[PDB]
């Protein structure tokens, strides 16, 4: 859950930047200023949506890894054939089970990488690969998220 | 878990009947030496202190590895009951 | 590593003329640093014996060839009139945390074996704070902190460390 | 208790298989004796007389001994 | 270090002595240090004069008289000490003189005459009954007198009911029914009130208006007209309604049985029963119950009460007389005293029984000593109260807390003539009355709630067992500080206030205030506070008084870590909490853990052994420190000596501390460095990860003692001896077995080994024939003879620490019948901290030891310093304990601050305080860096940036000033030690008291694979080696049953227990190398035919067609 | 106790429990290696904690 999910804060000037141009000029100052967060309300876009966007899923990942942008931060990838604007960490997770499974579309025909991973998110996704793929081949898919669970968890601070 | 329980489990017409049939081949499968296998030569069963297994580690393992290749038959009532044992202790050395 | 009191048979036991009990010194020499000289002493036995009014430091324990007791003043017990108390301490050379109960010598058959650490090092503390020079500032200033009995050295310490993973570095070289 | 009924097991065979390696002639005098009824050297023996009973009886017994130092079998003591 | 307290609620007064329930009773009981001259005759000195004036006058030849003059006890058979070492009570002597008179010539008068031997009470609390230490648990029951109870099935009006005690003092009942007849069932059927309220003179013209003319009852009464004309006619006619064959002219026959003596008395004029009697209805009652003799004529103050009450309560408003049969002002608790007392006086029955026959036996003036009364009645019954009686058991000594706690409990179960094991439902629940009588928490949990319970820290038992509390007194807005401790009864009189109440001096500060009236929770006004609380302390119990922020914990869990604490195992590093409610030292000096001196003085010698004070009366006494000694439990108890040589003492100061006494005070566990945060699922529910460094350093190590023992048992086929012979493999297994039969002292002893030697003989009655042919090839000369060796059970065993034998010339011990000599080799063990093992704070957080990691890689704060401990947060949120959470913030302000801290139950510290305490702390902890030279790590930067998007830092300021923010929270922020890379997010850490718990003998991971079975039934046992089987409980089977797992299933019903040809042919087939044989059959079938059998009834299997089939496999075919 | 890095596979016992379980299963393979010539023998070895190599 801690890494899967994204954050919120301070809302100050009014920011609906869908429509304007301006409205990222200035705004992406204001962000390096002491308004406009990453994490601010943009319905279409918060100004991180535009500045950090990535080429592969990797990517991210390394971004993380250098104090970019945390995994729950508010980032814009390149998935497949598609401009996901998602976390790092919701896309590691796909990973993880793209992983833990190799069949890396299968994976994605059952995670729903757009809310906070809970416990009936999961277990909608164990009953899923149970009747979808095989049987041993779900056993290690919930050793892998025994994994990623128990070290994530420890970091979360 | 065990590798390719769902092929197992799939090949036949009840749970409670891979169960019996992997028993009764294993059982078999020592009461006979370990020569009536119907596999050995590459790739099977093995342990690891040194190679092994390939004499007599787990008796159903290897049960399970070869019913799950298609070379073992089975059936309700397949060939008669006695001369079964019979053929059985004369065509496999080992004692 | 091995304790042999004089008149005292097990650990449990309790010496007449010793406030202290014998599991309470046993308790306190763990607390005993020991500076060996040279590689020729993987091992050395200490001796003391005091009577009458006394507290028995280490000070107390016959001195020896290549051995520097660092810890003089630390307590070991208390002796009133009338009490004996004329040990045996066995001292090593060793690596890590060792239980009594995995080591347990045979000096004489009445001693008892003492559970045992070996790092000299007492803690080890470092602080990676940014420093400015210049150029750029994400300047990175490492500076490690060492305490140690002083059994060792910190410095020698900090060398045999750096050095123990030089050493170790070598491994990653014969592929397969 | 399953120790013990395994340890007839053992000791019966092996001392059966020690059996054969002897001159029944005196052998299964002795053998039944203490084995089958009851263990008296006088009127041990069938005909012969006494002196070719401890005759036979304390060499057999002896080379029975020996024979079984070399494959030790019974020298762990069955009981 | 320093010690600062917290809040302020001036005490008022002290705690009572722990003890006094127990000591102080016991001590009326007996009173054996004064003179009969005293005036005193409770107990022991009731329950004799109440038994002793035998006036058997005629039924033949005798009217001897027979008094008591001086009951007495003087000089115990051995001391206490000996009394552990053997295995004997610790008794004293118990006679009285007494003489007796002839209507004749002679009043011979032989004095001393011991009829057996009373136990005695320790200085401490328990007593001594065969080695073990015994304790005596309180008890509670129906306080005698009368109460009205709604009547059961008729919603129409209530009955009442008359409680006597002696049991033999008649349980009466009392009930209307109007077309004709009335109620009142003293032993059984029903018969007129007025049927016996005229066996007292009482007519129908002067009870009829002058009881009842304001109650339209009169009617029921005046009823049968036809008896009520005739005076001393119903004491035979009534006699005559009762049913054996007796006597209708047996003058003062059974009017006797209730007037005075043994049936209707209570213990003492005065209060043993008139106060219910009284205070509750009516005004006076003299002697005790209804008694009367010197006339002839009787008088009942007993029956027209009743009726004046019952007439008086089925109508209109006396006041609200309904009775509730669970409060305490209605519920009474027997001490000690009165339990033994009790039990005393049914010996004295069985004498004065004994004893009757014997003034029909004897010739003529040899009579008053032993030819009149004999010991073994009265020695059969108090040894059977002190050995067998339920209501006593082991004296829970885990640690010192535990042996207080057990000395003051209660128990509802017990005689049996009080409260057994059906009902409880609402005499269970917490009752209005509790509230500084018992705690509303530490009772059990299971079968047994609310029947067992231990009382409060300032209750205790004023007169006769109605538990008080200290109350004090407030005139108008004035405040006493004089105490009233009140009985429950007498307390709904008044409106008494909390506390907490705000004071200025002696006047509440406020025009509201919270007091209770009769358990009731009301808002009242100053001018209303009749009486006020001493204390919170008085609420609860003792244990419960012993844990930090009880105020923050849900009492759900209060009980857990209430009972945590009474097993918390005697460290050897003791140590007292970074926090302490307060009662620390009063536990321990009130206990007897630690030695204390008597008073001022010096120290002459201070020995491991002993202590010898020099105090400044010239002279000067040692005093004993029991070593290392065993424990009923076996958790050792050693009195370390504190006070050095020639030290110049100061009276009660502590010499030598307990096994928990620390310094003085109570210590069960050890202070240590905890972080709460999750690991890698190490701590995943309710698991532990701990730091090795806290065994390098013997943190969490005890020292435990166990006593193995064996019996030279004299077999009727050879003596069985105790030699140093093992007949057939190895002297490298006689080693340590030095000493010729016992093992020599300080000797590792590893299990297998061989502890003791012994030596029995072989086969029942005849040696054997295939084994006699093995024997002679290799030495016939072969001992015959058995090694039935004590040897150390599997699992572990330490190293000798003291033996002891009893040969032949047997000192005083009592071998028993077939004993020649008994053998014990205690043994001890450094038990250290492993996983598997349990620990515990004194909120609850109870978790087993699951991962123990290097120091080299757990969370370490920035500066080196490396956590003990890593609790799991996810155990705090449910368990609504957050109080564990405040003892971790607080106690990291004791750590970096260098102090500790007393945070009284609910008059404590506040987040405030604290959050000051740990700003002054963050400056120790930061403070010195900006001076050592330091800044911060690139790393604390990195962490600000998450924590501000938390939300736990005001956005802007400078990281310096946001760490104070942070850590004043009680969080810091640790690094991964493992990586260098930091827990991405502050996390709090922080000092916890947390103590390891007792091993249960259940804790011994046990194990078996074959084993002996019993002689009858053939399923599995264990016993001195092997391992005791599993029970394969019904669910058990279920579950398989469930499974496919057919076979698995009877193989625990056969192989694995109950199949001899089974087992048998199973256990070797394995050996060989082969699928087990197929299961045989169970006996405890075979046992069900053989049974049934037993039985006219046939039980014959059958096949296919039905054709029979043999189980017993043919051993049942005659012949 | 909890076994994180476990497998769902497996479950972890200790040796001192597990040696007296399969006991005979482990006499048989006792006898089969050098470590004991016999049964009743091998069963000797494995009746003293200290004497078990």
């Amino acid at each position: 859950y801690y890494i899967t999910q994204v954050r919120k804060e301070k809302k100050g000037a009014g920011l609906e930047f869908a429509t304007p141009e301006e409205a990222l000029a200035a705004h992406e100052r204001g962000e390096v200023a002491l308004n406009a967060p990453i994490k601010v309300a943009g319905r279409e876009t918060s100004v991180g949506r535009l500045k950090y966007v990535f080429a592969n899923p990797d990517e991210a990942l390394l971004a993380v890894a250098h104090g970019i942008v945390d995994l729950q931060d508010v980032v814009t990838v390149r998935y497949m054939g598609k401009r996901l604007e998602t976390s790092p960490g919701r896309i590691l997770f796909a990973r993880i089970v793209a992983e833990a499974v190799e069949d890396e579309k299968v994976a994605w025909e059952l995670i729903q990488l757009d809310v906070p991973q809970e416990k009936n998110s999961l277990k909608d996704l164990v009953y899923q690969a149970f009747l979808r793929l095989g049987m041993e081949k779900t056993a290690r898919l919930l050793d892998a998220l025994k994994y990623y669970g128990f070290t994530f968890s420890t970091t979360s601070g | 878990a065990e590798p390719g329980i769902d092929k197992l489990f799939g090949m036949v017409d009840s749970k409670y009947r891979l169960t019996v049939v992997v028993a009764k081949r294993a059982q078999q499968l020592l009461r006979h030496g370990f020569k009536n296998t119907v596999l050995e030569p590459e790739e099977r069963p093995k342990m690891q202190t040194l190679e092994g297994l390939f004499d007599d580690p787990n008796a159903e393992t290897w049960a399970m590895k070869e019913l799950l290749t298609g070379r073992l038959v089975f059936g309700e009532n397949l060939v008669p009951e006695d001369r079964l044992q019979k053929e059985m202790e004369r065509i496999y050395p080992g004692e | 590593t091995s304790v042999y009191i004089e008149d005292v048979l097990h650990e449990f036991s309790t010496i007449p003329g010793v406030k202290e009990d014998v599991v309470e010194i046993i308790l306190n020499l763990k607390e005993l640093v020991v500076r060996f000289l040279n590689p020729s002493l993987q091992t050395v036995t200490l001796l003391l014996k005091a009577e009458g009014p006394k507290e028995v430091k280490a000070r107390d324990f016959l001195p020896v060839a290549d051995v520097e007791i660092m810890n003089p003043d630390l307590h070991i017990a208390t002796l009133e009139e009338g009490g004996r108390l004329n040990m045996e301490v066995r001292v090593d050379r060793g690596v890590g945390y060792v239980p009594a109960e995995k080591h347990g010598i045979k000096d004489r058959i009445n001693a008892i074996p003492v559970d045992a650490v070996f790092s000299p090092v007492r803690r080890v503390a470092f602080q990676v704070e940014d420093t400015r020079l210049g150029q750029r500032t994400d300047l990175d200033k490492l500076t490690l902190r060492i305490w140690t009995d002083g059994s060792v050295t910190p410095l020698e310490a900090l060398n045999q460390a750096v050095e123990i993973l030089r050493e170790h570095l070598t491994y990653f070289s014969n592929p397969q | 208790s399953p120790v013990d009924a395994a340890t007839q097991s053992l000791l019966s065979e092996e001392l059966e298989k020690a059996l054969s390696k002897l001159s029944e002639r005196e052998a299964m005098v002795l053998k039944l004796r203490k084995g089958l009824i009851d263990g008296e050297e006088v009127g041990a023996f069938f005909g012969v007389t006494r002196e070719r009973i401890r005759q036979i009886e304390n060499k057999a017994l002896r080379k029975l001994k020996y024979h079984e130092s070399r494959t030790r079998k019974l020298r762990d003591f069955l009981d | 270090m320093e010690i600062k307290r917290f809040g302020r609620i001036r005490e008022v007064i002290p705690l009572p002595p722990l003890t006094e329930i127990q000591v102080e009773s016991y001590r009326r009981a007996l009173q054996a240090d004064v003179p009969p001259e005293k005036r005193e005759n409770v107990g022991i000195q009731a329950a004799f004069r109440e038994t002793f004036p035998i006036e058997e006058e005629d039924k033949g030849k005798g009217g001897l008289v027979l008094d008591f003059l001086e009951y007495r006890l003087g000089e115990p058979p051995f001391p206490q000490d000996e009394c552990r070492e053997k295995d004997l009570t610790y008794q004293a002597p118990l006679y009285a003189r007494l003489q007796l008179i002839h209507k004749d010539t002679g009043l011979i008068k032989e004095d001393e005459v011991f009829l057996g031997h009373i136990p005695l009470m320790t200085e401490d609390g328990s007593f001594i009954i065969n080695g073990a230490d015994r304790v005596i648990v309180s008890q509670i029951h129906r306080s005698p007198g009368v109460y009205f109870t709604p009547d059961p099935a008729r919603p129409g009006r209530y009955i009442a009911s008359i409680i006597p005690l002696p049991k033999r003092g008649p349980w009466i009942d009392l009930e209307v029914e109007p077309n004709g007849v009335v109620s009142m069932k003293v032993n059984k059927r029903k018969f007129p009130l007025v049927l016996l309220l005229r066996v007292l003179g009482y007519d129908q013209e002067t009870l009829a208006r002058e009881l009842g003319a304001y109650g339209e009852l009169v009617q029921g009464l005046m009823d049968e007209s036809v008896f009520a004309m005739r005076p001393e006619e119903a004491l035979i006619r009534l006699f005559t309604l009762l049913r054996p064959g007796d006597p209708p002219k047996r003058d003062k026959a059974v009017a006797y049985v209730y007037g005075l003596i043994a049936d209707p008395r209570r213990y003492d004029l005065g209060e043993a029963g008139r106060y219910k009697a009284e205070e509750k209805l009516g005004i006076r009652l003299s002697g005790r119950t209804l008694a009367r003799f010197e006339d002839g004529e009787f008088k009942d103050e007993v029956f027209l009460p009743t009726l004046r009450y019952l007439f008086a309560l089925t109508a209109g408003v006396p006041g609200h007389e309904v009775d509730d049969i669970d409060h305490l002002g209605n519920r009474r608790i027997r001490t000690v005293g009165e339990l033994m007392t009790d039990q005393f006086r049914v010996g004295l029955a069985r004498l004065a029984r004994g004893v009757r026959e014997r003034m029909l036996m004897g010739s003529e003036d040899s009579l008053t000593p032993a030819k009149l009364v004999n010991s073994r009645p009265l020695e059969a019954a108090i040894r059977e109260f002190f050995s067998r009686s339920q209501l006593s058991q082991f004296k829970d000594e885990t640690n010192p807390l535990s042996s207080l706690r057990h000395k003051r409990r209660i128990s509802a179960l017990g005689p049996g003539g009080l409260t057994r094991e059906r009902a409880g439902f609402d005499v269970r629940d917490v009752h209005r009355t509790h509230y500084g009588r018992i705690c509303p928490v530490e009772t059990p949990e299971g079968a047994n709630i609310g029947l067992i319970t231990s009382l409060a820290a300032y209750a205790r038992v004023d007169e006769l067992g109605f538990i008080r509390t200290p109350y004090r007194r407030v005139v108008g807005g004035v405040v006493t500080d004089e105490v009233v401790y009140m009985t429950a009864t007498e307390e709904d009189r008044y409106t008494i206030a909390q506390a907490n109440t705000p004071l200025e001096g002696n006047r509440i500060a406020a025009e509201r205030v919270v007091a209770r009236r009769k358990g009731e929770p009301v808002i009242v006004s100053p001018e209303e506070v009749e009486f006020m609380d001493v204390s919170p302390k008085q609420v609860f119990s003792v244990n419960t008084n012993l844990i930090p922020f009880l105020e923050h914990d849900d009492a759900n869990r209060a009980l857990m870590g209430s009972n945590m604490q009474t097993q918390a195992v005697p460290l050897i590093r003791a140590q007292a909490p970074v926090v302490m409610t307060g009662l620390e030292e009063r536990v321990v000096r009130d206990s007897l853990a630690a030695l204390y001196a008597e008073e001022d003085g010096e120290v002459a010698k201070v020995d491991g052994n002993r202590i010898v004070v020099r105090y400044e009366d010239g002279r000067l006494v040692e005093y004993p420190l029991r070593r290392f000694y065993r424990s009923n439990q076996g958790t050792a108890l050693d009195q370390r000596p504190r006070v050095v040589v020639g030290q110049r003492v100061r009276k009660g100061d502590l010499l030598a501390d307990g096994p928990a006494s620390e310094n003085g005070f109570l210590a069960l566990g050890q202070n240590v460095l905890v972080a709460i945060m999750p690991f890698d699922g190490y701590n995943f529910e309710d698991a532990i990860v701990i730091s090795e460094e806290l065994l390098k350093r013997d943190f969490y190590t005890s020292i435990h003692i166990e006593r193995y023992e064996i019996e030279a048992r004299d077999t009727k086929l050879g003596p069985e001896r105790i030699t140093r012979d093992i007949p057939h493999l190895s002297e490298a297994a006689l080693r340590d077995l030095d000493e010729e039969g016992v093992v020599r002292i300080g000797a590792e002893v590893k299990p297998g080994d061989i502890l003791v030697g012994r030596t029995s003989f072989k086969g029942e009655s005849e040696p054997t024939p295939e084994e006699r042919l093995l024997r002679s090839i290799f030495g016939e000369k072969a001992r015959d003879v058995k090694d039935t060796s004590l040897r150390v059970p599997p699992g572990e065993g330490g190293i000798v620490v003291r033996t002891v034998r009893l040969r032949r010339g047997d000192p005083g011990v009592e071998l028993k019948p077939g004993v020649r000599e008994v053998v014990r080799v205690y043994v001890a063990q450094k038990r250290k901290l492993q996983v598997g093992d349990k620990l515990a704070n004194r909120h609850g957080n109870k978790g087993v030891v699951a991962k123990i990691l290097p120091v080299e890689d757990m969370p370490h704060l920035p500066d080196g310093t490396p956590v003990d401990v890593i609790l799991n947060p996810l155990g705090v949120p449910s368990r609504m304990n957050l109080g564990q959470i405040l003892e971790t913030h607080l106690g990291l302000a004791g750590y970096f601050l260098g102090q500790r801290y007393i945070s009284p139950i609910f008059d404590g510290a506040k987040e405030p305080e604290i959050k000051e305490l740990l700003a002054q702390a963050f400056e120790v902890y930061f403070g010195k860096r900006k001076g050592e030279g330091f800044g911060v790590d690139k790393r604390e930067v990195e962490v600000l940036r998450r924590a501000e998007k938390l939300g736990l830092v005001t956005p802007g300021k400078t990281p310096e000033e946001q760490l104070k923010e942070l850590f004043l929270q009680g969080k810091v922020v640790l690094y991964d030690g493992r990586t260098g890379e930091p827990i991405e997010g502050p996390i709090v850490v922080g000092q916890m008291f947390i103590m390891k718990l007792y091993h249960m003998v259940e804790d011994k991971m046990h194990a078996r694979s074959t084993g002996p079975y019993s002689l009858i039934t053939q399923q599995p046992l264990g016993g001195k080696a092997q391992f005791g089987g599993q029970r394969f409980g019904e669910m058990e089977v279920w579950a398989l049953e469930a499974y496919g797992a057919a076979h698995t299933l009877q193989e625990m019903l056969t192989l694995k227990s109950d199949d001899i040809e089974g087992r048998n042919a199973a256990y070797e087939a394995i050996i060989k190398g082969e699928d087990v044989p197929e299961p045989s059959v169970p006996e405890s079938f075979r046992v069900l035919v053989k049974e049934l059998q037993a039985l006219a009834l046939d039980v014959q299997t059958l096949d296919e067609k039905d054709n029979p089939v043999d189980i017993f496999e043919g051993l049942a075919s005659k012949r | 106790v909890v076994g994180p890095q476990l497998k769902l596979h497996q479950c972890g016992l200790p040796k001192r429990m597990a040696l007296e379980l399969f006991k005979p299963f482990l006499l048989k393979k006792m006898e089969e290696k050098g470590i004991a010539p016999n049964v009743k023998a091998a069963r000797r070895m494995l009746e003293r904690q200290r004497d078990i190599k």
